[PDB]
């Protein structure tokens, strides 16, 4: 209807005002204003000396099992996210059905919990002793 | 009089700070003590080697006005001797170790720090731990750089 | 983690928010540089002069 | 009655040339430069760089008991590409030398230099062979703070003289059109402006007084 | 273009960018805002100086932030450096673009809402992510990773604590949320959610205490300090946007958004969005920053099976209802 | 919503071009989160809101780790980015791109023989497919949870450090 392409037209001028803005700002924020002429200019700043290597290096991580975890994790939200919508019309085997989904959510968490996952903090401290 | 803070037997962050806090209670009662209990007598000693000697006779004495020009120009001649000094400090314990050549400059001056020791310490307390864990050690050790290399 | 250390920390920090408030609805206790002057001691250790005598020669 | 400093990396530090040039100071285009001068005075984002004991006077100053929020200078950035004042508030050693020389070519124009304390101003007390004596050996120092250390309404009233310092000069509103130098006002020393005032005092307070 | 559908596309478009250009301003304002509330919280004035109560402190701001040179690192890779301030100025802008201000004033009428929230949160992420990588420094490297395990932490939970206001309404849509909430206000039966979108919506601003990734003390300002000029504005105006944006959708989902029994519509909108943005300015002062692994074992043990059961026992509760 | 359709798939297109023939992984990966942009834009257009809703939820949070494993692996400059153009060398791709062109005409060419009405574009919410994903689908709702606890299973197993 008439308020439908009100409502979509007004969506794409927000979203075109919006990348307009942000775009004139970056260009007025990049043509004014002098430039710098210095030896220690393109240095990335590690406090005042040098770098020992660069800050290109295979860094390592702990969040790889949580980052999985998070997907997964993700996936069974929107699967209940599905199931928000409609929770009137699907009545209470739905409901039953949903509790059975939530039950294997919460032992899947449980038992990640215990075996480990979930924990990847230095053996040295662990907020003990 | 005033007690003294003695923790359970580690030495976490969170037990320096309130044994920290702890001090700074005693150190008010120290204040209170002394405020409500204030001594009427000299300000300086009536020894002759006190540099500077007493304002007032060095404004109108002539052996008074000898001392203080003697001794604000080339300084107090302190014997040969070696003496040492040590204190608790606010952030441990500070020492002054003066070796004296007989002249008026110390031959010989040594100031122990605690914040020394302390940074030495670090490696050892430290090794294993998170960078957040370093920020807060750094952070609950009370050190102060001049402190540190004097 | 405890239930219980949970709930202590959840009051812990609306206790916090509440001290803060508190703060908030104080008094300020600024000293409006250079709006007010600031009050110094009379042997406070500042800019250094020479002086004059009484009959109007310097002392020095 | 103005200066001119040129900058160009290709011996000795600091890498500039300042010569004794005279104002050029147009109906729209000096009122925008009063306005981008305003702007940039009024709002100032100290370096958070600390050496020594005057670091912890500046953050006394920082502090809310007297509150140099008001004019616009407590945001204190940890970064030099976002900051925009130097307050050298400590003892230039000679091993940091090097590293205050790096974190002042990190930092971007328009820059100012504030030296706080008798360290930062000529080396102070410290007449040592591991300082180097004043931090204006290699860098230049907009405003002067004498002390020991200053107390922190001196730190403010060195950022007001900042201020008024940069109220009056001139700067090249973009990179690709005009000239590139930047032109600072030679004001009147403080010294000359306050010898009305100070020859004049005649009595003070005792010391036996509170 | 005389005709009453055109006029009425024509006033949509015009309170469409209306709302645009004062979210935005009240974004800026609001900076100015959290210094002059800091300054109140912290026993100080703050900038008071620049016109009548330092009103003009934020324009002499943004002049030295145009006329600050915008410098873009050699070592940096320069699209993805231009990139992530784009980002961020823009997704959480989108994500305020559903939320109804008042009856007969919102943008878009989205039949997924909340959702595009969450598609907007999830696109936000790789503005930090982005400026983490891109600026090539170690402390923006560890920011950035930093950012990306917070962003785990809230991520997993915040739809879920979101689900209970979305099955109390029944529907996706904006309007029908703040309808539902005619009789009482959603923050009652939903305060476990209400909490735990506390949490995750200060975790998507990447606010006080959850500022792992720009955090002064820690890695000393973070993924953005090779970010200079206007760009590091940018980022500033982004997650301020960002803070009223969560504020605005808190006053929606759990507040009726403009519902009130005496004041206009848009005035209690306001007043609410005003006070969540009063708590966000409080919420920085008072408590500290916890380690972020622990963040994320809170967000991840705690929070989340709170959240499911929150889903399940109102689930429960709008059946027995039935 | 024609032409968004056509430039969301245009757009799909030369991202999904730019993705498998690129040196930089975190270039690839903003080119794959621009070209699953415009699948969602695709979702969108054809009425199918909740497809384009989770395209843009669940796979930004999977192409998320994605990126952390690209920053934790293979960033080391130039060097990853030498090492993959040796790889790539022109006889290497049009062997199988003939392969790939052979079989997307015989894919086209049994797509266009079947009858067709053209997409009227109604929209389906949420609402429906929450009630036949409860509905008629239940199982495949709870053996899928079973499938997502067998996949974190496995990745806690392999992804281990020790
Ligand atoms: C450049 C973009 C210009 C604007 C494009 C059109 C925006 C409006 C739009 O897409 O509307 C369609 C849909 C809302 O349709 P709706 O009103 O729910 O359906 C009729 C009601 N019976 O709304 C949607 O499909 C909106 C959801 C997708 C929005 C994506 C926004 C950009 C994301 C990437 C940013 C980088
Ligand atoms: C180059 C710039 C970006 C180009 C792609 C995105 C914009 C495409 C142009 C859209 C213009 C608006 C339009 O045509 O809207 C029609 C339609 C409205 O929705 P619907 O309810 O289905 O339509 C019936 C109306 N009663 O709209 C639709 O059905 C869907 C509209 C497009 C999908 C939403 C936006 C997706 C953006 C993807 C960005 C990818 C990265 C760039
Ligand atoms: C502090 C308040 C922040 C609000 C952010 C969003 C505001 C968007 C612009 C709204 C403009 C229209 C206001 C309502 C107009 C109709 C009602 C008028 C009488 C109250
Ligand atoms: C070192 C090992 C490298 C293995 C590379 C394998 C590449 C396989 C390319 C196959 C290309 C086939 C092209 C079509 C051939 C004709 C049709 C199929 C056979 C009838
Ligand atoms: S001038 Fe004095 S207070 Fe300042 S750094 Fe030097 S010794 Fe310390």
């Amino acid at each position: 209807s008439t308020e439908v392409i009100a409502h979509h037209w007004a969506f794409a001028i927000f979203l075109i005002v919006a990348i307009g803005l942000c775009c004139l700002m970056l260009v007025g924020g990049w043509f004014l204003g002098g430039r710098a002429r210095a030896r220690s200019k393109n240095v990335p700043f590690e406090s005042g000396i040098d770098s020992v290597g660069s800050a290109r290096l295979r860094l390592s991580a702990k969040f790889y099992l949580v980052a999985m975890f998070f997907v997964i994790f993700d996936v069974e939200a929107l699967y209940l996210f599905a199931w928000s919508t409609s929770i009137r019309e699907s009545g209470w085997v739905g409901f039953v059905e949903a509790a059975i989904f939530i039950f294997v959510l919460l032992a899947g968490l449980v038992y990640l919990v215990r075996i480990g996952a979930l924990d990847w903090t230095p053996a040295r401290s662990r907020r003990e002793r | 009089d005033f007690e003294i803070p003695v923790g359970g037997g580690v030495s976490d962050c969170y037990t320096r700070v309130m044994l920290k806090v702890e001090e700074l209670r005693q150190s008010l009662r120290i204040l209170e003590q002394c405020l409500n209990n204030m001594p009427e007598g000299p300000f300086k000693a009536d020894h002759p080697l006190t540099t500077p000697p007493p304002k007032e006779r060095t404004l109108q004495h002539i052996e008074t006005l000898i001392t203080h020009f003697l001794q604000v120009s080339w300084g107090p001649v302190m014997p040969a001797n070696e003496s040492f000094q040590m204190i608790e400090a606010t952030k441990g314990i500070n020492s002054y170790y003066l070796t004296s050549d007989g002249s008026t400059m110390s031959y010989r001056t040594r100031i122990r720090t605690p914040s020394y020791a302390h940074l030495q310490q670090i490696p050892a307390a430290i090794r294993g731990s998170l960078v957040s864990d370093l920020i807060v050690y750094l952070g609950s050790i009370d050190f102060v750089m001049s402190d540190v290399d004097r | 983690m405890t239930l219980k250390e949970l709930l202590v920390g959840f009051g812990t920090q609306v206790r916090s928010i509440w001290m803060i408030g508190l703060h908030a609805f104080a008094k300020r206790e600024t000293r409006m540089y250079p709006e007010e002057p600031v009050y110094l001691p009379p042997r406070y250790r500042g800019r250094i002069v020479l002086t004059r005598d009484p009959d109007g020669e310097e002392r020095c | 009655d103005y200066t001119l400093t040129r900058i160009d990396p290709n011996d000795r530090y600091p890498l500039q040339k300042q010569e004794i040039v005279t104002d050029p100071l147009n109906v729209f285009m000096g009122k925008l430069n009063d306005m981008v001068n305003w702007g940039r005075k009024n709002s100032i984002w100290p370096y958070n760089f600390g050496l020594s004991c005057c670091y912890v006077e500046m953050v006394t100053s920082f502090t809310a008991v007297h509150d140099v929020a008001r004019f616009g200078a407590e945001v204190l950035r940890a970064s030099p590409r976002q900051a925009d004042l130097m307050v050298v508030a400590g003892t230039c050693f000679t091993k940091m030398a090097p590293v205050i020389q790096r974190l002042y070519d990190q930092m971007l124009e328009p820059k100012w230099v504030i030296s706080m304390g008798a360290c930062a101003n000529s080396g102070g007390m410290y007449d040592i062979y591991s300082v180097v004596q004043g931090v204006d050996k290699f860098i230049p120092v907009d405003v002067y703070i004498p002390g020991c250390p200053p107390r922190p309404e001196a730190y403010m009233q060195a950022l007001m003289l900042l201020q008024e310092s940069i109220g009056k000069e001139r700067r090249p509103l973009s990179w690709v059109v005009g000239d590139q130098g930047v032109y600072r006002a030679n004001m009147q020393s403080e010294r000359e402006r306050k010898r009305g005032e100070r020859i004049a005092v005649t009595n003070l307070r005792t010391p036996d007084e509170i | 273009w005389i005709s009453p559908e055109l006029i009425e596309i024509l006033l949509t478009i015009l309170k469409a960018v209306v709302i645009l250009l004062v979210v935005v301003t009240c974004g800026a304002f609001m900076s100015f805002g959290e210094r002059r509330l800091l300054g109140l919280f912290q026993n100080r004035y703050g900038p008071n100086r620049v016109g009548w109560g330092g009103s003009l402190q934020l324009v002499a701001d943004m002049i030295k932030m145009f006329f600050k040179e915008d410098w873009i690192p050699k070592f940096s890779d320069r699209v993805i450096f231009t990139l992530a301030p784009m980002i961020a100025f823009t997704s959480l802008l989108l994500a305020f673009a559903i939320v109804p201000v008042s009856p007969g004033w919102v943008v878009a009428d989205l039949n997924i809402g909340i959702l595009f929230f969450l598609m907007m949160a999830g696109l936000a992420v790789y503005a930090v992510l982005f400026a983490g990588w891109s600026s090539n420094n170690k402390y923006s490297l560890l920011g950035a990773m930093r950012a990306s395990a917070q962003t785990l932490s809230y991520e997993v939970f915040l739809g879920l604590s979101l689900m209970g206001v979305v099955a109390q309404a029944g529907s996706f849509n904006m309007t029908d949320i703040v309808n539902s909430q005619a009789h009482v206000w959603n923050v009652i039966p939903q305060f476990f959610g209400f909490i735990t979108f506390a949490i995750a919506g200060v975790a998507v601003c990447h606010r006080h205490p959850f500022d792992q990734p720009e955090a002064e003390q820690e890695l000393a300002d973070g993924y953005h300090i090779e970010y200079s000029g206007m760009k590091f504005g940018l980022f500033f105006v982004g997650e301020y946007i960002g803070i009223v944006t969560i504020s605005a959708l808190m006053v929606t989902l759990f507040f009726g958004g403009w519902q009130g029994p005496l004041l206009p519509p848009f005035i209690w909108f306001a007043l609410k969005t005003a006070f969540f943005m009063m708590m966000f300015i409080l919420i920085r002062a008072s408590l500290p920053r916890p380690r972020y692994d622990q963040v994320m074992s809170f967000g991840w043990k705690i929070c989340l099976p709170l959240t499911l059961i929150n889903l399940l026992v109102t689930a429960a509760v709008i059946l027995w209802q039935a | 919503m024609e032409f968004a359709f056509y430039i969301c798939g245009l757009i799909a297109i030369l991202a999904t071009l730019r993705v498998i023939t690129h040196t930089n992984p975190v270039h690839a990966l903003l080119y794959l989160i621009i070209s699953l942009l415009a699948i969602s834009g695709v979702f969108f257009s054809l009425g199918a809101y909740f497809a384009g809703a989770l395209e843009i939820i669940v796979y930004a949070g999977a192409i998320m780790v994605l990126f952390v494993f690209v920053v934790m692996m293979l960033n080391l400059g130039g060097s990853e980015i030498e090492q993959e153009r040796q790889w790539l060398k022109p006889q290497v791709w049009i062997g199988p791109a003939i392969l790939s062109a052979i079989m997307l005409v015989v894919i086209v060419y049994a797509i266009l023989g079947v009858n067709d009405q053209g997409i009227d574009g109604t929209p389906i919410s949420a609402k429906a497919v929450g009630i036949t994903l409860f509905g008629p689908y239940v199982l495949a709702v709870e053996l899928a949870s079973m499938l997502l606890l067998a996949g974190l299973v496995v990745a806690f197993h392999v992804g281990r450090e020790e």
